[PDB]
């Protein structure tokens, strides 16, 4: 089946330009159409047959196709197309969408996170369940790497993380859990939250007591 | 031009659903029509194509034999009938309006989109949550300001609902998007930031609702 | 006369399209006229497959 390919995210600074790529096995044979979608809303049509916009689109849109490579470019990126960005054709009566391209607009100077840690409850313990909280808000780009340590060591099992989220103020959130057994969480003497972001990390800890 | 998609709800493996699409704001008797899906948070998949006057139809692999697509132009709607469902079928579905001439034809593109109706493949019944407390500590001190919340656990289908002191908390609250386990049950958690100065004189209550199993829990979060 | 040039064409004289003989693509040049092929007169235009269904042929000018 034919696929079309695409970086899954890309980052520009307001006012730079921005190129998404599209590859496909010969796509300049094919028409191309581009779609952007932003969180919570539907797809819109930005560009159908290669270059041509549904007039409803900024000027500053424009699209190429030759070879294997089509691609939409954004010049003079404004903070309103922070959006996903995807490619499309027709193939063997088939409509095929690329992965899509996740353009972020660096519109906010850079902000570490906050990092809050609780243990588990003794209502949950009496619940014989152990749940590790970790919410990791107030923090820009949007892009946060979680690691979870019991006594130091890197702990994977029983982790799961959400993809960050904007919250009111325009900065990102995000949030992880660790699940543990009772028998677990009362055997080793701490565990630790360490969220790293921009290079920059935050590590806090807490332990049966 | 507005395409209204319907019919979507929760189901379990092996079940069945109907979704509709009513059309406006166009002549549909010389559109073709489509199907769109998406997973949430992941990308689009065409699912089905349907030409003005049902002559020709195309499904993709992944639903040949399982779905059907129809349309009744003369009460302006498309349908997609769902058989077989399974959980990767779980998706947000999209009616969206094709080209006036075939697709081979250079009209090959998708626009407008309708705003979707849920469709959700789990094996999981709907269940209430627990509602744990996450207390202050000095580990959640941050000097002048301290952090306490809720841990609202194990609940399905989405979503549920928190406020602080019934609503009229509503400066430093932060409530989380939710995580979805292997069990197939999501939990999230709602913090709220207030005086460290004030901790054992305020009362602090969480305010959990969860419509689907009409469920609603006050939980008091004290030191 | 491209394949995306005559579909291009298509889409804009669409209104127009019938199994009577097109103007043609372009004044200058090397161009496309295209028609439904008479049997298929009777199809709603967005079924005519374009493989089948619609005829093209050169328009040779200077």
């Amino acid at each position: 089946s034919y696929e079309l390919t695409q970086a899954p995210s890309v980052s520009v600074s307001p006012g730079q330009t921005a190129t998404i790529t599209c590859s496909g096995d010969k796509l300049g044979d094919k028409f191309t159409s581009w779609y952007q979608q932003k969180p919570g809303q539907s797809p819109v049509l930005v560009i159908y047959q290669d270059s041509k916009r549904p007039s409803g689109i900024p000027e500053r849109f424009s699209a190429s196709n030759s070879g294997n490579t089509a691609t939409l470019t954004i010049s003079g990126t404004r903070a309103m197309d922070e959006a996903d960005y995807y490619c499309q054709a027709w193939d063997s009566n088939t409509y095929v969408f690329g992965t899509g391209t996740r353009v972020a607009v660096l519109s906010q100077p850079k902000a570490n996170p906050t990092v809050t840690l609780f243990p588990p409850s003794s209502e949950e313990l009496q619940a014989n369940k152990a749940t590790l909280v970790c919410l990791i808000s107030d923090f820009y780009p949007g892009a946060v790497t979680v690691a979870w340590k019991a006594d130091g060591s890197p702990v994977k099992a029983g982790v799961e993380t959400t993809k960050p989220s904007k919250q009111s103020n325009n900065k990102y959130a995000a949030s992880s859990y660790l699940s543990l057994t009772p028998e677990q969480w009362k055997s080793h003497r701490s565990y630790s939250c360490q969220v790293t972001h921009e290079g920059s990390t935050v590590e806090k800890t807490v332990a049966p007591t | 031009v507005q395409l209204v998609e319907s019919g979507g709800g929760l189901v379990q493996p092996g079940g069945s659903l109907r979704l509709s699409c009513v059309a406006s704001g166009f002549n549909f008797t010389t559109y073709s029509m489509n199907w769109v899906r998406q997973a949430p948070g992941k990308g689009l998949e065409w699912v089905s194509y349907i030409s003005s006057h049902s002559n020709l139809i195309y499904y993709a692999t992944s639903v040949k034999g399982r779905f059907t697509i129809s349309r009744d132009n003369a009460k302006n709607s498309l349908y997609l009938q769902m058989n077989s469902l399974r959980a990767e079928d779980t998706a947000l579905y999209y009616c969206a309006r094709g080209g006036s001439l075939h697709p081979s034809a250079g009209a090959d593109w998708i626009d407008p989109w309708g705003q979707g109706t849920l469709v959700t493949v789990s094996s999981a019944s709907t269940k209430g949550p627990s509602v744990f407390p996450l207390a202050p500590s000095s580990k959640s001190t941050s000097g002048g300001t301290a952090a306490l919340g809720c841990l609202v656990k194990d609940y399905f289908p989405e979503p549920v609902t928190v406020s602080w002191n019934s609503g009229a908390l509503t400066s430093g609250v932060h409530t989380f998007p939710a995580v979805l386990q292997s069990s197939g049950l999501y939990s999230l958690s709602s913090v709220v930031t207030v005086p460290s100065s004030s901790l054992g004189t305020q009362t602090y209550i969480c305010n959990v609702n969860h419509k689907p199993s009409n469920t609603k829990v006050d939980k008091k979060v004290e030191p | 006369p491209s394949d995306k040039h005559i579909k291009e064409y298509l889409n804009k004289i669409q209104n127009s399209l019938s199994t009577e003989w097109s103007p043609c693509s372009v004044t200058c040049g090397n161009g496309i006229q295209v028609r439904i092929k008479p049997g298929s007169a009777n199809k709603p235009k967005d079924e005519l497959d374009y493989a089948n269904d619609i005829e093209k042929k050169i328009c040779k000018m200077e």
